[PDB]
C-alpha cells in the first residue's frame, strides 16, 4: 500500500544520484612510475684497485 | 471479588465503592447518582469544582458534603456513606477521578467496551460501522459485551488507522510504515 507508493516513488523519480568518475582522480592518488631502472655501478673495477692492495697492505700473516 | 480490579489508590476506592456496591446489588442506583453528582459539581462549576481544592479543614469539609447532600438527596446512599469516607480521609479533588474510575468497573459489569479508531481526521461513517461490525464478528470482542468505537482526531498520527480495545490494537497508520521504511532505507 504504502509500500508499493515509496517503492513506486522512490525507484522511479531517482534510481541513483549523479556521479563522475573525473572528480573521483583528484581525490585518489594517481599512479607514477619509479625513476630509472638503475644499473650498479662497477665496483672496484680492474687492477687499479688490487695493484693499490697489494702494495697497501703487503701485510703479512702472523 | 469482583472482576476487572484497578489498580492505584483512588481506584482503591473506586475498587472498594465497586465492589461495595456489587456486593449490595445497587449498581446502577449507585452509577447513576454518580452520574447526577458528577454532573451537579460540573454544574456548580465556580465555587463547587474551584473549591475541591484542599485548604477547608475537616469541619469545613463536612459543610461541603451537606451542600452536596442538600443539591439533591436523590443520592443512592452508599454513595453518601462514601461522601463521608472522602470527607473524612479529605480528599474529593479525585472525586470525579473516582466517579469515573468506578464508571470504568461499572460499565465493565454492564459489559460496555471502549475502542478507539485515532486517526488525522474522522473518517467515513461507513468505515466506522464497518469496523463496529467486524470488531463485534471477530473474537477479539468475545459478545456480551459492546464496543463504544471512537474515531478520535490526532493529526500527529499522519492518516492511517489504529484499531485499539482490549489492550490489543491493529496498527495500519503510514506514519508508523513510513518510519519503518526509513529505517530500512538507513542501511
Amino acid at each position: 500500500n504504502v509500500i508499493q507508493d515509496l517503492y513506486l516513488r522512490e525507484l522511479k523519480d531517482t534510481k541513483l544520484a549523479p556521479s563522475t568518475l573525473q572528480d573521483a582522480e583528484g581525490n585518489v592518488k594517481p599512479w607514477n612510475p619509479p625513476q630509472k631502472p638503475n644499473l650498479p655501478e662497477l665496483e672496484l673495477q680492474g687492477p687499479e684497485a688490487l695493484k693499490a692492495y697489494t702494495e697497501q697492505n703487503v701485510e703479512t700473516a702472523h | 471479588p469482583p472482576p476487572v480490579r484497578l489498580f492505584g489508590v483512588e481506584g482503591t476506592y473506586a475498587t472498594a465503592l465497586y465492589q461495595a456496591a456489587a456486593k449490595n446489588s445497587s449498581i446502577d442506583a449507585a452509577f447513576q447518582s454518580l452520574q447526577k453528582v458528577e454532573s451537579t459539581v460540573k454544574k456548580n462549576p465556580k465555587l463547587g469544582h474551584l473549591l475541591l481544592n484542599p485548604a477547608l479543614s475537616l469541619k469545613d469539609r463536612n459543610s461541603v458534603i451537606d451542600a452536596i447532600v442538600e443539591t439533591h438527596k436523590n443520592l443512592d446512599g452508599y454513595v453518601v456513606n462514601l461522601l463521608k469516607v472522602l470527607s473524612e480521609n479529605n480528599r474529593l479533588g479525585c472525586f470525579e477521578k473516582i466517579a469515573s474510575d468506578f464508571g470504568v468497573l461499572n460499565d465493565a459489569h454492564n459489559g460496555l467496551l471502549k475502542g478507539t479508531v485515532t486517526s488525522a481526521e474522522p473518517l467515513d461513517p461507513k468505515s466506522f460501522k464497518r469496523i463496529e461490525k467486524a470488531l463485534s464478528a471477530s473474537k477479539l470482542v468475545g459478545q456480551g459485551k459492546s464496543l463504544k468505537l471512537e474515531n478520535v482526531v490526532k493529526p500527529e498520527i499522519k492518516g492511517g488507522l489504529i484499531v485499539e480495545l482490549g489492550d490489543k490494537t491493529v496498527d495500519l497508520s503510514i506514519s508508523t510504515k513510513i518510519q519503518k521504511l526509513n529505517k530500512v532505507l538507513e542501511d
